């Protein structure tokens, strides 16, 4: 009986539907259902019975579900009749079996819909062809029907063309039909929508019938909604006909609060679709003049005043429909199409601009990308609305420069958004950082755009910046406008002088602004290092007026030596030491970008900086070397050889001393008086005096020596070249040869340096590290700060101002190892560039790196190997003449390429039999595997090079690199694969395919591309590259080796018979 | 206890949120793997600032064959939490369908996207590849049952959608 199992699905459902109900309980009822389900005879009758209205709403939806249920899984054991029955039941329920809009669940919409939908996808074009004529005189009866049939049509395009939740037969059947039927289809919802809106807005301000309007409304909310689930994938034709009366009528209701949300919903899914340039022109309709007055009206009401969290989630879905419909124009615009700047243009600036000023983050780094996209269009750049709306633009970047807005605090009125866009402050922090690395370039093209009004914004924030406002400042309002201030100003000039010529720079105003800075002095470290950056912006301006000279270097010598009101009773803190290498950087700036002009103070440079050494406990050793390099910098400009030979060796005399004596070579040379000198010996163990001076005085040494092979040059011009004495000769190319005048005074030291690598690779021997004390045994670890920057981790400013200092000891020893490791191997990758010839004809000089440089790179670490092969063998090979790749590259590169193969090997091997402490060591594998992987295919491929073709001609480097290649293929990173198949394997295997091929390592070759098969197999672009090299490679060495059959025949579930017919053909000419 | 809400727990089978409420509810970490039967409904009360809030949690079926009143289960949610594997890319794939139920459902609520088992080494999908919350305005958050990483991350900003308070904390 009916009645009686519809009383038991009711309690039934009651019982499922009880959050409070017990375990066992809700099993029986569920089994029970499922039960009933699966072989109940009279299903349709009960769920019937459930949805009627009377029922509460639970039981309504239960019988709805209960249909939808015999219609997706029993359907094809019904009848003709009981489909029928069903059929007219469900359309019946549509037509008065439900409460009315206002009065019903959406869940009982949806599970309406739902059966409709199901019935439709089981057999709706050949069984069903008067469906939409059923939908559509349904529709006719009232509001309640058409929302039913806007659910039915919505979840029937998602189900059929987004999901796809159908057999690929009904799913190419329904959505041809679909496009068959899709003007009549978007006709009923255009009209529906266009007389809703009408019905709504009639009635819109109406105390006597409210429900009427809501009635209406939300049929018109329901159609936007179900507008959005055709517009992405329909085809244009549609979205356009009726002369684009969707788009105008979705733009007018981006002014109806209650449906502003789904008309800009719909637009945003219209201007995102992709496809041809030709489907995309007709969204230029979107510029007309009711289109672009309708949006610019919505986009007007971002006033940025307060936020209501409706308002503001209809500002950011409109914002992403402007920038997603700049992309579009800047997209058409360039193919050179018949598309023209539109007439409205203007008023789109004008609406986008009004996000670009809003007190949101988000709204502004939004729009960045467009505005990018906009000031580098090669005909909008050069429209006059773009160049007369740009400076508002950079006024409202200068307010994005500032770092205001933090959920926490209450400064800026944009706190109160990042409250509801950001979780924390961290998390807005690193948005805003990411968004100020965007906003520098296209504050930059703005710039480019017009250098006068930025310059005049720039040079008023400066003076306005100048005259306004722990006793110091921390991160304080001041900080971050000076800041801002700071990067805007430098932004600005550089970009100056890039596009202005040295006849339109206004001079005056530059020098006026630079004594401005010069004579503002502040004691603080921060706003003082803002001091300094906008000096060395401003120095350009100094070659107009040379006489400035002496004042800027008092601002920055002085500043080298700057110090807190205590000088030796507290620690040295990160900002002073942050002011002094500052200052340091700025005088390396002015002296290599101004040489000529700083060239006539040489003599009082010099004296200085030698009276500022005669202290050797004043400065520190980068800023002592830094003060070298800007020396040596100007010593370039001597444009003799002789000259500068003598000036740098009468600077490195001293140098050469303390790095040529028998103790420092001693020191150098043997690991247990480099580990009693440094400090490693003993646990006074919070005395770091003993050997810090020591280190101090070694790492002294070795940054002189790295800054005088960078800072080294011979002049540009080559009769200025050979006029001094530098050109030894011409290549056989006609290329000019060149010598350096520091050259006999760095091969002088380059011994000892080699001993001083070969020992500091030796220290990671385990024997070897376990000589240090317990607190220094982890001396030559990791850095934290570089375990957390590698790590991807970031960590809140530590406030420079206080607790600034490494209180570590263990932390100075792990910066003073990690410094000397990169500044040696510094040393020699640039030695090879600025001493060539001499040295690269070094005596045995592939032997003694082969004994020093790498020496034990087994025990040698990831995070060590990775900066010795960016910074030293690739500038080595990538600048090494080809006359010495036979005497230098090919005798190195064999065992280094043999070493780090089989090293990658094992620690992939590490990787694939799988706290931070061991997350942290993959990621280093991953990124290492990175550098060599690029260090081979750099130095290889352009395809083959003459390095290339030339260590391919010998055994051991050829066998090393194809082994890296082809096994590297079997590591889990899919980005190296598709470029080392493609960039890589095959012109190896092709440069080496005339000739003898080894009889199984053919099999270990295929085998170990099928490796890459096996790993990476569902990546498209490493299936498809994979396979194509798999199929060059058994189509061009199974007809010579017949071993590779056998390796096709244990891959699982290949047939033998159609192998024979391929390897048949195969034979056959 | 001052307010209930309820909050539906869906995503694809085996992506791990009976593990996840087992893990609030207990601390304990289940490793053998047993499909929920429809649905399961636990108590979660967290102390804030505001008080007491309770969150009754329906913790779905993710199996099409085990599921039980799916849908039906969504009846009167006031929020929603989807749930995929970041070791299986066909979860992210079926975010979108389990998302389109919810929201027919229960219009204009809040919904938390997670990626659940980031402490497993071979991480299918990559952070970079999830865009969909960003597509209909959802939050996401990286989660992992075992490791407890952003263990109450969905579940706060939940309540300090539901209750309007962005300074809300546990
Ligand atoms: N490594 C790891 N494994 C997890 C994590 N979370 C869940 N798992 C495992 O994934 C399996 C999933 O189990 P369930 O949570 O019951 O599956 P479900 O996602 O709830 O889907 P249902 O079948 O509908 O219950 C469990 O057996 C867990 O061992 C996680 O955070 N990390
Ligand atoms: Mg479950």
């Amino acid at each position: 009986q009916v009645n009686a199992l519809c009383e038991q699905l009711v309690k039934a459902v009651t019982v499922m539907m009880d959050p409070n109900s017990t375990q066992r309980y809700r099993l029986e009822a569920l089994k029970f259902c499922e039960e009933f389900k699966e072989k109940c005879p009279i299903c349709v009758p009960c769920g019937l019975r459930l949805a009627e209205k009377t029922q509460v709403a639970i039981v309504r939806h239960f019988g709805l579900q209960i249909l939808e249920h015999v219609v997706k899984f029993r359907w094809n054991g019904m009848s003709r009749l009981e489909k029928v029955y069903l059929k007219n039941s469900v359309m019946e329920l549509i037509a008065n079996g439900t409460l009315n809009i206002l009065e019903e669940e959406n869940h009982i919409k949806d599970a309406l819909s739902r059966i409709v939908v199901e019935m439709i996808k089981r057999e709706w074009p050949q069984h069903w062809p008067d469906m939409l004529i059923e939908l559509d005189t349904l529709s006719k009866q009232g509001e309640t029907q058409t929302e039913l049939v806007m659910f039915i049509l919505l979840r029937l395009a998602e189900d059929v063309v987004t999901f796809q939740t159908l057999p690929p037969q009904r799913r190419r059947d329904i959505q041809q039909t679909l496009t068959q039927n899709m003007e009549r289809i978007f006709s009923f919802l255009l009209n529906t929508l266009q007389e809703n809106v009408n019905k709504y807005q009639q009635v819109k301000t109406d105390t006597s019938q409210e429900s009427k309007a809501q009635a209406n409304c939300r049929v018109g909310v329901a159609a936007l909604n179900t507008l959005a689930g055709y517009i992405d994938w329909v085809s244009m034709s549609h979205i356009t006909a009726e002369n684009c009366k969707l788009l105008e009528i979705l733009c007018l209701l981006l002014n109806e609060q209650e449906l502003q949300l789904g008309a800009a919903e719909c637009l945003l899914i219209a201007v995102s679709r992709k496809g041809k340039l030709e489907d995309r022109k007709p969204l230029m309709v979107l510029f007309g003049d009711v289109a672009m007055h309708y949006i610019l009206s919505a986009a007007q009401t971002a006033d940025g005043g307060g936020l209501v969290e409706k308002h503001y989630v209809f500002l950011k879905r409109l914002c992403q429909v402007l920038c997603a419909l700049g992309n579009q124009l800047c997209a058409l615009l360039g193919a050179d199409s018949d598309v023209e700047t539109p007439s409205n243009f203007g008023k789109y600036l004008e609406s986008f601009l009004a996000f670009t000023t809003h007190p949101s983050q988000f709204l502004r780094s939004s729009t960045q990308m467009t505005w990018g996209a906009l000031f580098r269009h090669e005909i909008l750049s050069r429209d006059p609305l773009l160049l007369a709306i740009i400076p508002k633009y950079l006024r409202a970047s200068m307010t994005n420069l500032v770092k205001m807005g933090f959920p926490s605090k209450t400064d800026s009125p944009s706190c109160e958004y990042s409250r509801f866009d950001f979780d924390s402050d961290e998390d807005f922090n690193a948005f805003f950082n990411s968004s100020r690395a965007q906003q520098g370039e296209v504050m930059r093209l703005a710039c480019r755009l017009d250098p006068k009004t930025s310059f005049q914004m720039a040079g008023e924030w400066l003076k306005y910046q100048l005259s306004t406002f722990s006793l110091c400042s921390v991160f304080s309002p001041s900080f971050v406008q000076w800041e801002a201030m700071t990067l805007f100003l430098e932004s600005v000039i550089t970009q100056m002088f890039r596009t202005l010529n040295r006849e339109e720079i206004p001079v005056n105003d530059g020098i006026e602004l630079l004594q401005m800075v010069l004579n503002f002095d502040t004691k603080d470290p921060l706003i003082l290092s803002c001091v300094l950056t906008n000096v060395s912006a401003l120095f350009p301006f100094v070659t107009y007026r040379p006489e400035f000279l002496p004042q800027v270097f008092s601002k920055l010598f002085s500043s080298v030596t700057f110090e807190t009101v205590e000088e030796s009773k507290a620690p040295r803190t990160r900002a002073v030491r942050n002011v002094r290498r500052h200052a340091c950087s700025s005088i390396i700036k002015m002296c290599r970008d101004y040489p000529q002009l700083v060239l006539p103070n040489f003599d009082m440079l010099y004296n200085h900086v030698k009276q500022l050494l005669s202290n050797e406990l004043l400065l520190t050793q980068m800023e002592k070397c830094a003060l070298m390099e800007a020396l040596v910098l100007i010593s370039n400009q001597f444009k003799n050889y002789e000259r500068q030979k003598v000036f740098l060796e009468e600077l490195m005399a001293p140098v050469a001393s303390i790095w040529l004596s028998q103790d420092m070579h001693r020191v150098l040379s043997d690991v247990d008086a480099f580990i009693a000198y440094v400090g490693t010996d003993q646990k006074d163990p919070g005395l770091e005096d003993p050997c810090g001076l020591n280190r101090a005085r070694m790492s002294f040494c070795v940054y002189s020596i790295l800054g005088v092979v960078k800072r080294t040059c011979w002049p540009t011009d080559l009769e200025e070249a050979k006029a001094g004495g530098f050109v030894v000769g011409y290549t056989s190319s006609g290329n000019p040869i060149f010598r350096n005048p520091c050259t006999e005074q760095i091969l002088k030291l380059l011994d000892n340096l080699l001993a001083l690598i070969r020992t500091h690779n030796t220290l990671y021997a385990p024997e070897m590290l376990a000589k240090m004390a317990e607190p220094f045994t982890k001396a030559l670890d990791m850095l934290d700060a570089e375990k957390s920057a590698i790590l991807g981790l970031p960590q809140p400013l530590l406030e420079l101002n206080d607790s600034p200092v490494f209180k570590t000891v263990l932390e100075r020893m792990q910066r003073f190892f990690s410094t000397l490791y990169e500044n040696c191997f510094h040393i020699l990758g640039k030695a090879g560039p600025s001493m060539q010839q001499d040295f690269y004809t070094v005596e045995d000089l592939a032997t003694q790196l082969l004994s020093s440089a790498f020496v034990n790179l087994n025990n040698i670490p990831d995070y060590r190997l990775r900066p010795m092969l960016r910074v030293f063998v690739k500038p080595l090979v990538l600048f090494c003449p080809p006359e010495h790749y036979e005497a230098l590259v090919s005798p190195i590169l064999g065992p280094l390429f043999t070493y780090l193969h089989m090293r990658l090997s094992q620690k992939w091997q590490v990787i694939n039999q799988r706290e931070s402490q061991e997350m942290l060591e993959e990621q280093l594998v991953r990124m290492l595997t990175r550098e060599v992987m690029d260090l081979i295919t750099v130095c290889c491929v352009s395809e083959l090079t003459d390095l290339g073709k030339c260590l391919m001609k010998h055994e051991d480097v050829c066998t090393a690199l194809l082994i890296t290649a082809f096994n590297s293929l079997a590591w889990k990173d899919t980005l190296s694969c598709q470029r080392t198949t493609s960039q890589l394997c095959w012109p190896l295997l092709k440069q080496v395919l005339s000739g003898t091929l080894l009889a199984d390592a053919v099999t270990w070759l295929f085998t170990s591309v099928l490796k890459g098969l096996q790993m990476h197999g569902q990546h498209d672009g490493c299936m498809a590259s994979l396979v194509h090299l798999a199929f060059q490679i058994y189509e061009a060495l199974r007809p010579r080796y017949l071993e590779i059959r056998a390796v096709m025949e244990q891959i699982p579930e290949i047939q033998k018979d159609s192998l024979d017919q391929f390897d048949c053909k195969l034979l056959n000419p | 206890p001052q307010v209930q809400f309820k909050l539906v727990l869906v995503g694809d089978g085996g992506t791990g949120k009976t593990t996840f409420v087992k893990r609030h509810l207990t601390g304990e970490f289940e490793k053998k793997y047993v499909a929920t039967l429809g649905v399961e409904v636990h108590p979660l009360v967290f102390h804030t600032n505001r008080g007491p809030i309770k969150f009754n949690v329906w913790d779905t079926a993710g199996q099409e064959k085990f599921g039980g009143l799916r849908d039906g289960y969504y009846i009167q949610a006031q929020c929603a939490i989807i749930m995929f594997d970041v070791t299986s890319r066909v979860t992210y794939k079926n975010v979108p369908n389990w998302h389109r139920d919810l929201v027919r459902v229960c219009e204009n609520i809040p919904i938390v996207l997670c990626g659940n088992k980031v402490d497993i080494k071979d991480r299918k999908v990559k952070a970079k590849s999830i865009v969909f919350h960003r597509k209909k305005n959802l939050q996401y958050y990286d989660i992992s049952a075992k490791s407890n990483y952003n263990f109450e991350k969905p579940f706060l900003w939940l309540a300090r959608k539901l209750i309007g308070d962005p300074n809300l904390e546990f």
